[PDB]
């Protein structure tokens, strides 16, 4: 399981993200990070993995794997649907626990 | 349940029986021609329709009795499935290797051996470290399409490999493979059951296993030596007869004693259990056969008996009795 | 009107007349070989171009003597249209299905057997479900480029598996189906009026319907029982006796006397009249027919003369009369 | 009339979108909830729906189809050019209102 | 000169951008409206016109095309950079008047 | 400077001399084999290597004679360019248009008259409203990649019908064509001069222009009346007749009389002046000719000499007398 | 090393960019302006550069080398993360003074 | 080391020794064909497998007498690899250059000469200033494609041609190169060690070089005069022969005694020290010799000896020596 090397294309309701395996399994226990809970969305005619959901809000999720761990929200995403793209991404307690922490009020 | 009941190979559309009859060390070796066309009849008269051989066997003269049988007792050939496999070609720097020059040579050498317009499947049979994976896929791609094949898959690749294929053939607009040949028996268990279950989920590959018997180990003829006219006393197989003298295979035979006490209690033979053990689970499409005379190939085509009588209990005293379930 | 008025078959360059000949139960079963060259020889020399046949009539021996007429008169290849239908090719597990093996072998079987080079329309006759829709389309693409075919075409499929044909061809640069054959007279109506209008608007699929009489029915000529030397009373054609001796079949013979009642006051017969009630709408482009003899196939030509006399106040009684006007 | 399964492409003056078709049936009174009103538009050569419209104001009608049925303004479109894409793709008076309820005067 | 029909696909520098030529040809005077000033931009081999330029500022551009003579800087794009996209698109005296009237100073 | 001066084919790696000979009425019609024989070995001695014809000339029987005179002389085959026109191919209805089956039958059928394997490039000889541009840019690959061709090419099609041609060949991966044929004398100016130097300098499409002469009204030769064993008194040729003797044929008559004192004054003949201004401009890339007896190809080759004295005063001087300079 | 003429795509975590190698080659000392150094990022496949890094802030890396020399931050990239990708792609101390002067306390 | 040492044409699976034999002046010019015979046997005999041939050579017949040798001896057409160039075809306009159409005529022509079915690697001898890209990438992909060839490249192409190719390549999914032969000795260095190591490492293009004794100099022949029976003695080398008693030629002389000083200290001779001199780095996959007689042949095969005796300070006295090693 030394899981590298290969590039994953993921499509996000038609915008087209690539990244490496080895970005993605430094975090196995969310959605991305496991190949038992992603491979429900595995689109074989095209070889990519589809989500039918939210466009701007994934760049956030994507330098939360690329930066080692930062949450930021974008400017243009309110509060709730971010919360619900972070709950549905699995990125655990603590990735919510900073992000109360960077937002204020938490 | 296996032989005369057809399934599909992998994803595709290709449909097989789940017994085949194989061409290693008896054709054109060990065994006569004669004898190889009774075999043959008695495979196809009850229902077998699977049918694998190589380049590198008997060097090529396997393939020309099997072409021996077809073009005598008149067959038709919309009702046959015949595949090759090439990696061996000769002794030559170029007469080896997945690259596209020998693909070519080889398939057109096999097909004027075989007699044959076209085969099924073509396999490669072991990976190549020395070619571009492209070059391979468009080889595979271009001897699909002058209708000297019909679909290809791999021998002995891992799971990136196929992985490797499967995304280079999706990149360029190509063909990818459709089946895997895995080796698969009670002492060899860890490639078909943890790594194969996530390609035939992911992109539909499926299995093609070999070897079910550990070349007659787990017949029980081994107990208590080497018995003349057999596998292990042939000239050339010495690291078989080793490998029976040792000292693991001592405990090998006490567990096939055990194991023979439960296949005698269900009604059955040792063979028979062994032979359906390998088709309980629905990612094995099908399993390829050896035999050296009738009596044998007439007792292993009787596992489909013994097949539905495999309850949860059995497997898991199985398991327990063998005690090498790999962990996933 | 419909014979020597000739219109695009669907969107493509394929210029056909909206009347042929089938090959269904006379040819080779229920006629011989000199009424059949007589019915071909009176359909060609008043303009039709169009012959349909398949390779499961009268176990490929209808296909035989079509090729026995088209070699003697010395026609010319480019002034006709042949069409085939493949899905069984016999009793073995691989000999049936749309797979690429079999729609190869069966294609080449059926070039065979009709001593030509190709044809210009092949037919999928059913849908087959144990075959990824990508085979199907890559072997349909791979049997055009080889120059064995022209088109091809689609029978019996549903709306979403002719979508998804498109679909899986736009996606990999193959080859889109051009044409579907349905059912058609004036007791089944749901499929040609409700579905395909917005296939033939949306990606250019046109619609070839057969069975214009129901098998006879809609002539007339059960009005009393069983006359001798029908299709009803020959040997198999136990399910068309049983249909007509039901309950439902009285109702349909008193509509039938309306229709005939209407036909006579238009100054025609009425099979004409059911003929021509479907060509007119621009969805059909061409209608299949089936005939025993001489004076019935120059009975069905005359649907011509009273196709341009229906008027809207004609349909609109003939649509009372019936009254299965499906909702849209 | 299940509509479900599918994708579907809108190219929106070279910016494509993907979705599935139980997306856009569950408001079948809208533009493109009906397959009468937007077959119009369909591009048989590239299977997909193109428009010859404005770029950023499409994602906040992906969003309504998405979400539920919530209509939220980007910050970089203006009231007037938005109120013409809602005009447009049929939403319904009920969006409309929800639209002058959202932002203040309505 | 009907200039209707066709689609037009505008490559700037990786940005492409997809329009039908009777929205090109309302303003015969523009680098885009003329046939003659556009030609030495078209590449033969991939069947679209090429840019080496600002990509942020092309959604105006085009927007100028579609609502029909409405100039609206981006918020993200300084005052220079739009003035020298104007100067190069060659929209006229009258844009840069209208786009100098909706900036305040002018 | 035309004739034995090589040039490109539009942008195409094709080189050409830029004057060609054709096969209209002479060819099977007017003249005997032997005159075409001693014509076509005029022509090859001189360093001509074009030859265009068609499938709708003297009913095909103008191919054979041609097949006739390559086979007889013994010439190589790649020193050698032949063209072919397809679009009218007989008398039924799926005989003719750019349809699939049309094109590959027809290309088939000039191949077999031609006694040739190939030829260079195939033309489409009238645009067709009935077939989609797809299914003709597909089937004009398809026969390029089978080796029946080397290159295609349109035939009076407008500026919007090649546009889209290339649009769908650049859309799905396929050949864009390389040449359009098209009508060019002193009196027919504006399809030249004004639409295609924008495909040429855009997508870099050629031309190759047709009737330098007017049928023979340039020539200067009805300046009394018609003359026998002219074009004009042949049988079927009333529209020409008609044109000459019209009101519009005396003006012309008296501007050709002005320009056989300016050709007279530079030392030469009017054909030749009127030859040779047709290849002033580097749009043009070749011309093809017509002659009936040895005397005019003789003369009509001698415009290579007359070529270089075009300055810009006899051009502007010409385009003063003639009057009919479009507007761009 | 005329170094002009030729196209080049460089791709960033699936988002594509194009330009010319004499738009390139003005700043030979940096990171995308030296053939040696930009060898061991090419993807020979797919013909293009690939780098999985940070999306929103290459469209000022690529202005810096269109507009002459030129560093302007995006509004939504925070400071240090701008400062990381001008470290990355080797601009120079001269674009880092120029780059501290242009946001106030350098 | 060099011959019966094997290695992969740079990226591809086509594994090739590194000593090759040329068909140029000697085969079918000044030797006779029972020498060429004996050549060719001794060659075989010691694990060579590569030979090099063009259309240019003797007119063609060099090659005629390369495919009389090899239906002569009976080898294994899997144990070969047989390359030829294609840019001189004839004295016509049509039959040179980089055309689609000269392509397909050439190869086929020479295909015919020599007696095969295909060859390994086709080249393109010179690059075309009047041929677009795109055209001759889509002939070398037919060709390909229809099994008259297995892979092509390049010689006396530029690095920005060869990097062009590359791109429509892979911008239209077609076939890349794969080897460019190049000329490198001691007195012409530049291109193979300035500028291919980029495309070795960026795009997998390998290299062939060819003339390692620059015709003869570097052999050490040339030290007194001009012997009878050499290559710069024969009739139409008056070039060669002004070369060789220039100024130049008496320094070059002197480094060759210096050299012959260094190669007789090795324990060898200075043909071995030159020809093991090109193989010292990685980026040259194979030397292509020429030679006249046998003891020629059996004395540049025993350059393999010599080869890794090669220490570093040898490589710099040998640089010292020379003095035109390229600034990179
Ligand atoms: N993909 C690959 O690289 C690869 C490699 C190897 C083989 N294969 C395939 O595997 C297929 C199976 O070959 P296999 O021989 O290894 O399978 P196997 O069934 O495990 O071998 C059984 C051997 O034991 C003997 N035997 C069979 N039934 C018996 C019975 N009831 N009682 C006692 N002895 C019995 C037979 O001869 P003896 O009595 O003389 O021992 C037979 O040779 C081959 O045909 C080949 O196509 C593939
Ligand atoms: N796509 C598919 O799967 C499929 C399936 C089935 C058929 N087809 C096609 O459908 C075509 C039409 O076949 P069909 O026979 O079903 O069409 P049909 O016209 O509805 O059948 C008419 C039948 O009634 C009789 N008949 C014809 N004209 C008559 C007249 N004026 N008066 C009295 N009887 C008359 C004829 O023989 P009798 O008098 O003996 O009854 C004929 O067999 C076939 O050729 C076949 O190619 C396609
Ligand atoms: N793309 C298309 O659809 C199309 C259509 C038509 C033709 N074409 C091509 O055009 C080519 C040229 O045909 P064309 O005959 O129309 O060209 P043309 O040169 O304009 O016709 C000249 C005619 O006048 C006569 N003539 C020739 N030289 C003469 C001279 N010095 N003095 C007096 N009379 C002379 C000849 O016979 P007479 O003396 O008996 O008159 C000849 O038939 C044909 O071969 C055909 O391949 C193409
Ligand atoms: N890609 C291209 O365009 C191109 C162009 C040219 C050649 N080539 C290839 O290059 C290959 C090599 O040809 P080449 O002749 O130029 O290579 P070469 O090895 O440099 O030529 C050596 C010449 O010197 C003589 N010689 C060979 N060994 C000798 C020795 N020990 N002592 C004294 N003389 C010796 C031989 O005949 P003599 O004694 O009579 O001199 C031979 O002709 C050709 O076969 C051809 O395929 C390719």
């Amino acid at each position: 399981q030394d899981c590298c090397g290969e590039r994953v294309v993921i499509n996000i309701s038609g915008l087209r993200f690539e990244t490496q395996l080895k970005t993605l399994c430094q975090f196995p226990e969310t959605l991305l990070g496991d190949p038992k809970r992603r491979m429900r969305y595995f689109d074989p005619l095209r070889n990519e993995y589809f989500f039918d959901r939210n466009r701007p809000s994934f760049d956030a999720i994507l330098y939360y794997y690329q930066s080692g761990g930062r949450i930021r929200r974008p400017v243009n995403v309110p509060i709730d649907i971010f919360s619900e793209e972070i709950r549905f991404y699995q990125l655990g307690e603590e990735a919510m626990e900073k992000f109360r922490e960077d937002e204020g009020f938490l | 349940r296996q032989l005369q009941f057809y399934r599909n190979l992998g994803k595709s559309g290709l449909r097989v029986s789940c017994l085949g009859l194989g061409t290693w060390v008896t054709f054109g070796g060990q065994i006569t021609d004669e004898m190889a066309e009774q075999l043959m009849t008695l495979a196809y008269d009850n229902g077998i329709n699977l049918f694998d051989t190589a380049e590198v066997y008997a060097a090529g003269k396997a393939e020309v009795v099997l072409g021996n049988i077809i073009k005598k007792k008149g067959w038709r050939r919309s009702s046959l499935v015949i595949t090759t496999k090439i990696f061996w070609g000769g002794k030559a720097e170029t007469e080896r290797g997945l690259s596209r020059k020998h693909i070519i040579e080889g398939l057109k050498a096999s097909l004027e051996r075989l007699q044959l317009e076209y085969v099924d499947v073509v396999f490669a049979n072991r990976p190549d470290p020395n070619t571009p994976m492209e070059e391979t896929v468009r080889a595979m791609t271009h001897v699909i399409n002058q209708g000297m094949a019909m679909y290809w898959g791999t021998s002995r690749w891992s799971s990136m490999e196929i992985m490797e294929a499967y995304s280079v053939a999706r990149q360029f607009n190509l063909t990818p493979p459709i089946c895997e040949q895995a080796e698969y028996h009670m002492f060899q268990r860890e490639k078909v059951e943890v790594q194969l279950p996530e390609l035939f989920h992911k992109i539909g590959v499926g299995a093609m296993t070999w070897s079910p018997l550990a070349c007659g180990i787990v017949s029980g003829k081994y107990d208590s030596g080497i018995p003349p006219y057999s596998r292990a006393s042939l000239k050339g197989y010495q690291w078989l007869k080793d490998k029976i003298l040792s000292e693991e295979g001592r405990r090998q035979q006490a567990k096939l004693k055990e194991l023979q006490a439960i296949a005698e209690r269900l009604g059955c033979t040792l063979p028979q259990l062994a032979i359906a053990w390998c088709l309980r689970n629905e990612g094995v499409s099908s399993v390829l056969l050896g035999a050296s005379n009738a009596d044998q190939l007439m007792e292993n085509i009787g596992a489909i008996q013994v097949l539905p009588k495999l309850s949860s209990s059995i497997i898991h005293e199985i398991d327990s009795i063998l005690g090498n379930k790999p962990y996933s």
